[PDB]
């Protein structure tokens, strides 16, 4: 894992800024609408559902990042 | 053939031999920097509102 | 004589278009002397858009390039064209550090700020290089002497 | 990469090096004009058979041949010029300053007191290495004369 992480990275660093973001901006859209398009199948809703809880997670940390996410205490 | 005695290499051959490159701008480097160094902000500050902290090494809770 | 009644640079042309009429006068589009004096209007009309885009921050849009063509703005004219504009400089920057994205930003669009409105910091390529600007003089007084051996044999 | 620059930055010190002890101009090697020979033999039209239309291209092309000629000059002084300069980009210091860059550590942060001291050396260059001290008139010193001409009554 170590060394394809290695591997995967310096293929990407040697990529142009502007290619990795819509190389990635490709992928992340392709992977969505597959899990849009899957109707009403357990995993796409609670695939759609970790999204969601995603963007939690860095709306929460925007909040207070010194903090953290923020848990039910 | 008064225009043999004249110098042969023109007046436009001598701006592109001497403007040959266009040249760095001073702040070129400034505005270059900064905005890659305003991604080392966002990711490794603490105080920044993306900051990869808990992303990389998840918090116990 | 026709366009060339007046100097290169004494007429109400801009100096780029001015040449194009001498070199259509001069010579015809057979010649080499054409295309290479169409050509150098090309490099002087990217002069003539880089004094545009200089100057546009100041005077305006109808900045009336010709009359900084051919008398370029002194050392303190240039200061005092730094100085009619450093209060609306000074606070484009801080209602722009205002709204930079991270105080990162807000550091950073001041302090070039602050380099940038000092007009001690404006780089006079004559004060910078001196055998180079006036070098740079005699490639026209150069230009302008072979104009002239040429009127003495005649 | 990192050597190509390198080896870049110490052969431009080279050339600026052997150009600064042979003293010369700026601009002088870079115009083709100088390396132009003006006591070429000059051919005469009135020995080359012209008919009527024909003399102003053989004009242009005894132009064009000399022209090519200061050019193909000037490639070759050049050509001897770098292989000067690489020979004495192999005997050279390469003690160069880095590029500052914010001090990242392994599992560390970046502080912003170290992004902003990063952000002060690159607006520390935008000041020109000599510059012109243009005064701007402070309001401590530009009321201080304003009103001691108000007290007068101008």
């Amino acid at each position: 894992i170590e060394a394809e992480a290695a591997s995967i990275l310096d293929r990407h660093l040697a990529k142009p800024v502007a290619q990795i973001r819509k190389e990635q901006a490709s992928a992340y859209a392709s992977l969505l609408k597959r899990a849009e398009t899957a109707k009403g199948a357990k995993w796409a809703e609670k695939y759609l559902e970790d999204v969601k809880a995603v963007q939690w997670f860095d709306a929460s940390v925007a909040e207070a990042p010194a903090s953290g996410p923020k848990v039910a205490a | 053939d008064r225009v043999l005695s004249l110098p042969a290499v023109s007046k436009n051959q001598v701006l592109e031999n001497v403007f040959h490159t266009a040249p760095k701008a001073p702040v070129e480097h400034l505005e270059k920097m900064v905005s890659a160094n305003s991604k080392v902000y966002d990711a490794l500050n603490l105080q920044s509102k993306r900051v990869l902290i808990w992303q990389v090494k998840p918090a116990l809770f | 004589l026709g366009p060339q009644m007046e100097a290169l640079g004494a007429s109400d042309l801009l100096l780029s278009e001015q040449i194009r009429v001498i070199t259509e006068h001069r010579y015809t589009p057979d010649r080499l002397q054409y295309k290479e004096g169409m050509k150098l209007a090309d490099k002087i009309a990217a002069q003539e858009a880089a004094l545009k885009e200089e100057l546009k921050v100041i005077y305006g849009d109808n900045v009336d390039v010709k009359h900084f063509q051919a008398s370029p703005r002194t050392p303190v004219q240039q200061l005092f064209d730094s100085l009619k504009n450093a209060a609306a400089n000074k606070e484009r920057a801080a209602k722009e550090a205002a709204a930079a994205a991270s105080p990162y930003l807000a550091y950073a669009v001041t302090k070039k700020q602050e380099v940038q409105a000092d007009p001690s910091n404006i780089p006079f390529d004559e004060v910078l290089y001196p055998q180079l600007s006036e070098e740079l003089l005699e490639l026209e007084l150069s230009d302008i002497r072979e104009d002239e051996i040429a009127l003495e044999k005649a | 990469k990192k050597q190509a620059t390198e080896n870049l930055m110490k052969l431009l010190q080279a050339y600026k090096d052997i150009g600064d002890a042979k003293s010369e101009p700026l601009l002088k090697n870079h115009n083709p004009r100088t390396f132009e020979d003006r006591d070429y033999p000059v051919p005469d039209f009135r020995t080359q058979n012209l008919k009527a239309g024909d003399v102003p291209k053989f004009f242009d092309t005894v132009i064009s041949t000399r022209a090519s000629a200061a050019i193909a000059s000037k490639d070759k002084f050049w050509a001897g010029r770098k292989t000067e300069a690489e020979a004495a980009s192999a005997k050279a210091s390469a003690a160069f300053p880095r590029v500052a860059v914010p001090e990242w550590k392994k599992g560390k942060t970046v502080s912003i007191e170290n992004l902003n001291t990063v952000t002060d050396k690159y607006a520390a260059a935008l000041v020109p290495k000599r510059k012109l001290a243009l005064p701007v008139l402070p309001e401590g010193v530009k009321k201080a004369v304003e009103d001691f001409a108000a007290s007068v009554g101008q």
